[PDB]
RNA sequence: UAUCUGGUUGAUCCUGCCAGUAGUCAUAUGCUUGUCUCAAAGAUUAAGCCAUGCAUGUCUAAGUAUAAGCAAUUUAUACAGUGAAACUGCGAAUGGCUCAUUAAAUCAGUUAUCGUUUAUUUGAUAGUAUACUUGGAUAACCGUGGUAAUUCUAGAGCUAAUACAUGCUUAAAAUCCCGACUGUUUGGAAGGGAUGUAUUUAUUAGAUAAAAAUUUGAUGAUUCAUAAUAACUUUUCGAAUCGCAUGGCCUUGUGCUGGCGAUGGUUCAUUCAAAUUUCUGCCCUAUCAACUUUCGAUGGUAGGAUAGUGGCCUACCAUGGUUUCAACGGGUAACGGGGAAUAAGGGUUCGAUUCCGGAGAGGGAGCCUGAGAAACGGCUACC
RNA sequence: CCCGUCGCUACUACCGAUUGAAUGGCUUAGUGAGGCCUCCGGAUUGGUUUAGGGAACCGA
RNA sequence: GAUAAGGGAAGUCGGCAAAAUAGAUCCGUAACUUCGGGAUAAGGAUUGGCUCUAAGGAUCGG
């Protein structure tokens, strides 16, 4: 697994490592905290992956709704699907029925998720046809 | 009756999409375009009328065409147009050179003359002075409001310097 | 007219979406410029809100910046030599973003003196948006990756 | 639909204008201006429906075309000018000065003030940020932009604008114990002091406000307008009733005693 | 008013339906019809077809007036009052109508734009390194017309602008680059260029855990605001405009200065908006169980296009995405909602229709202008 | 009391040769109006404008 | 043994004789069925030359 696996060089935009510099030849890395009390995983501060859609190493911003669900599919590259279960109230019968909605979310390489885990996703700008949420925290299941 | 359009190299009629600025068309609203049939620019036997301009006068006078003349309806109106028309200098006074056409209303006749455009007048210079004086006054009001803010910031910063020194 | 709306597409579950409304102007699209190399020719396009965009149909020179020295000079470009999207653009010399081009080295050489005659560059401007082919000079690992890809 | 709307149906007008159902099909659509559409009062409504100086729109147009009406020290001839919260309207021909302050019942009270008080107004600071040439500026609730503010000024504070030069006379910091009027919600028009501010990052901050009758209510921070440095010391004259909310039974008792 | 009664038997008690009964913002129809107030009305069938007329135009002291228009001689021989026609500006994208399509589509409540465009209104904001003020067209107008016919227009002769195309006028410093000479312990320098604002790149500030051996804004969050450096640009605009008053200083000049206003202008903010967008919620049907992915279906990388996000499109690469918790398909005598009728409670039925949102102008499709239209009382083409 | 063939009359639906017929929606393939972008093109029409007969060369 | 305007089986017992189709790649493919077939069903698109690009392997060297 290598970062430079594409036909184009993968790098963070406008983050310049001057070749004519001192001996501390460490590639300058940019990162941010997303706010809302979410901790930045150290795989982002210290990693080398490039992901423009990562909340911590990319240019996306977290704003809007924060959702939680159970991961049911990790078969896409950098994209997972979580399943959200809820109870719908039926007023006529004074009872409930089980319902579910599937939300597609982007997962950054800073996280490792398998099928069955419970993750917390925050809303972001549309980053795909079906993806509007982006993983902010992972809880093993 | 279809008119001839310049550049259509045909002796017959064609239909074009005419727009603003095209001859043979007058747009009813802004940005409007109409498809109109127009006659080509090549003369043939299918013309009902041909328009001609005399370039060089011939041998014999034409009965109603080359002997008489009609004066131009309007004289120059812009100041510089009057100056170009008959030797004025930029220092000459155009005011007593406008041609006035006099109208006869029954018994008393008076003259009517155009209002000269682009004429420099004390009101025009007054407006130039007002604009430049206002620009300077604005610039001073901004640079002394900025200077006053610099005083306010310097006062606050010095006060915070002593606040840190106390703490 | 070319549009960007997702109405023409089908849903994620695969359902063929029906005809909701006619196409709207506030989602239109236009043709790619396909910037070439030739006498500088730009066309301005009337966009939404009164803004104006400049199709770079063909260009000759654009400003390029040496990141190590912080110097930007206007210099000639030879042609595009590497494009991650399509190799047809490399073959036909189409100038788009993220495309590796070769630039004339005379201004950078003269600045270096005052302080193979063609230097590699990556266009960072969008000629089909602004009409300028502005880019930077490859250095370091980016340079190494692109040179490995070019030589093979 | 294809562009901005220019009409307002009478039934769709804001309820605090107190327009009648059967007077017509349409209501005055307020123009663009310093105040938002829903939180404003057009001058045609103020001059005809509230004061009843003009009997109809021809008369309000004749009045405003004779240059009588001034809002915040400038002559307005737009019959649909969107007058709003805290604006001062002066009619020196009749020698009358009004201030638009909400009463506790949720409507704009007809609150007359002296010319000396009509010489200024208050504005809530919405944002502080840097303008061109690195010059900071403040945006108040009525869309005003004041350059070179006091470096201590932050968001949610209230400044007192001289209203003749457009400069800042002085300001009030947002803090516990400040006098506040509510400018939104069902508590519109109420006045009280801040007791405790409860923050919610990523959401809407909530402010706990205590009435003069020791009634406590909660409202969003966006509906809070600081009007005084402490309890009983407002920077503007309050409307009749002093912003104290009475129950419906208490109001019924008061009206019965007042009318006999 | 939380109600029942007649009908199967020779007679009985039941199940059970038929029938009776009352309302309907529920339509039609018959007979009949004196008064006051209020008031629906070609939705249902045919989003079937249309004669005719009207429904969108518009001028203030303040854009352009030689109407050969009217009026009077008057503070006026450049015009000056009033005022057709035209050019210019703005509006014509509002309103009004209808409900064909449309079943996660529209819509409702709740969210987001740190993902964008925004005429206008309202605040701020621009001294930037021939001037007593630049050009040449054109309309109306005059007079030659062609066609049976249209809100068709062509030749010829004029003339104007806040129309079109161009252009100076100015503070004081200060800073940066190149740099002849010079000082010669690394300084001083003549002379050349550059400074406002927009565009496009690249690179730097943009800080903020508490003692020992000088500045630095906001946010929950940013590569935000903003500043600086090196350049770039078929070089954006920093008023060649218009009305009323006519004042002040004398070194007796058409001298120098200046008051209230019209309109316009760059950027930021505001407002009127627009466009996408999070969550949850739609009627009948399984005699609809698998659907989507050639020729985008799900995702990754790069680009193009857009006002902007986004398979919106392209190239390459993976095989993904939805579904018995009903996907997909079909039907709807289906616009959604606020609401309406009846109702002890729970419910059942209706909602074309006075308000909000959406869509359409015979059916499609494509566009110009404009801030705003895929507009139809705008155009182009087909049926 | 009652069941059913068969016969007569009337009505409703079903099957049925006719590769039956008609109407509407979606679509493969072929042809393809029109607009838009691009590429040249350059009727005529102004002069960067220069010329003792005037030869040019710039823009739209 | 060839070709033929317009029509296209009206010729003849009868489409006899001739014509038309035809390789390959890709798409699409009905009734019926003994479930194996029918099937190359039917019905469409492409195909030259040149200049390139990409993929598919072997043997040595730790």
């Amino acid at each position: 697994l290598t970062v430079q696996s594409e036909r184009a060089f993968q790098k963070q935009p406008h983050i310049f490592t001057n070749p004519k510099a001192k001996a501390n030849k460490k590639t300058k890395r940019w990162y941010k905290d997303v706010g809302l009390g979410f901790k930045t995983p150290k795989a982002a501060i210290e990693g080398s992956y490039i992901d423009k859609k990562c909340p911590f190493a990319g240019t996306v911003s977290i704003r809007g709704k924060i959702l939680t669900g159970t991961v049911v599919s990790t078969k896409m590259h950098r994209t997972i699907i979580i399943r959200r279960d809820y109870l719908h109230y039926v007023p006529k019968y004074n009872r409930y029925e089980k319902r579910h909605k599937n939300v597609a979310a982007h997962v950054s390489p800073a996280f490792r998720v398998e099928e069955g885990d419970v993750v917390t996703v925050g809303q972001c700008r549309p980053i795909s046809k079906t993806v509007r949420f982006n993983v902010l925290k992972v809880s093993a299941g | 009756g279809f008119p001839m359009k310049q550049g259509v190299m045909h002796p017959t009629r064609v239909r074009l999409l005419l727009s603003k600025g095209h001859s043979c068309y007058r747009p009813r609203r802004t940005g409007e375009r109409k498809r109109k049939s127009v006659r080509g620019c090549i003369v043939a036997q299918d013309l009902s009328v041909l328009a001609l301009s005399i370039v060089k006068q011939g041998d014999n006078e034409i009965e109603g065409l080359t002997d008489t003349t009609v004066p131009k309806r309007l004289g120059p109106k812009r100041a510089n147009h009057i100056r170009k028309f008959f030797g004025l200098t930029k220092e000459d006074d155009v005011r007593d050179f406008v041609v006035r056409r006099e109208v006869t209303k029954g018994d008393k006749t008076y003259t009517k003359a155009p209002k000269i455009q682009r004429l420099v007048t004390p009101q025009t210079l007054q407006r130039k002075r007002a604009l430049k004086a206002k620009k300077v006054k604005n610039a001073q009001q901004q640079r002394d409001a900025a200077a006053e803010y610099a005083q306010l910031l310097a006062k606050r910063l010095h006060e915070r310097k002593e606040e840190r020194a106390e703490i | 007219g070319i549009s960007r709306d997702s109405r023409h597409k089908r849903s994620a579950t695969g359902a063929k979406r029906a005809q909701f409304r006619k196409k709207r102007k506030f989602e239109l699209g236009r043709q790619p410029a396909n910037t070439k190399i030739g006498p500088k020719r730009i066309h301005s396009v009337r966009t939404r809100g009164g803004n104006q965009k400049f199709r770079a149909l063909r260009v000759e020179t654009g400003n390029f910046s040496w990141g190590s020295e912080g110097v930007s000079r206007k210099t000639r470009i030879a042609g595009v030599v590497y494009h991650p999207s399509n190799n047809e653009l490399v073959r036909t010399n189409t100038l788009t973003k993220s495309a590796v081009v070769q630039i004339d080295a005379t201004p950078f050489r003269q600045w270096y003196e005052n302080h193979s005659g063609r230097l590699y560059a990556v266009i960072s401007s969008r000629p089909g948006q602004s009409g300028r082919c502005d880019g930077y000079i490859l250095e370091g690992e980016e340079l190494a990756f692109y040179l490995r890809r070019l030589t093979a | 639909a294809r562009g901005p709307k220019k009409h307002l149906k009478r039934l769709a007008a804001p309820s605090h204008w107190m327009l009648d159902k059967l007077s017509g099909t349409y209501a005055p659509r307020p123009s663009a201006g310093p105040h938002k559409l829903r939180e404003s009062l057009p001058l045609v409504v103020f001059l005809r429906n509230r004061l009843k100086y003009a009997l109809n729109g021809r008369e309000v147009k004749a009045i405003m075309m004779q240059q009588h009406v001034q809002v915040d020290g400038k002559v307005r001839t737009d019959t649909t000018y969107p007058a709003g919260f805290m604006d001062v309207i002066t009619l020196e021909a009749t020698n009358e000065h009004f201030r638009l302050v909400y009463d506790v019942k949720g409507k704009f009270a007809v609150h007359r003030i002296s010319a000396e008080e009509a010489a200024y107004k208050l504005g809530k600071v919405k944002k502080v940020q840097l303008g061109k040439k690195g010059v900071p500026y403040v945006v108040t609730h009525d869309g005003r932009t004041i350059r070179y503010p006091d470096p201590l000024i932050r968001a949610n504070d209230t400044v007192k604008i001289d209203l003749a030069t457009g400069k800042i006379d002085d300001f009030i910091k947002f803090d516990t114990g400040r006098l506040v009027m509510v400018t939104g919600g069902r508590n519109l028009g109420r006045v009280g002091v801040i007791v405790h501010r409860e923050k919610h990052e990523g959401g809407f901050d909530l402010v706990h406000i205590k009435d003069a009758l020791e009634n406590t209510f909660v409202t969003r921070l966006s509906n809070v307008f600081v009007i005084g440095t402490e309890a009983g010391k407002p920077w503007v004259s309050l409307p009749k009733g002093k912003g104290i909310k009475l129950s419906i039974s208490e109001e019924r008792d008061r009206r019965r005693a007042q009318q006999g």
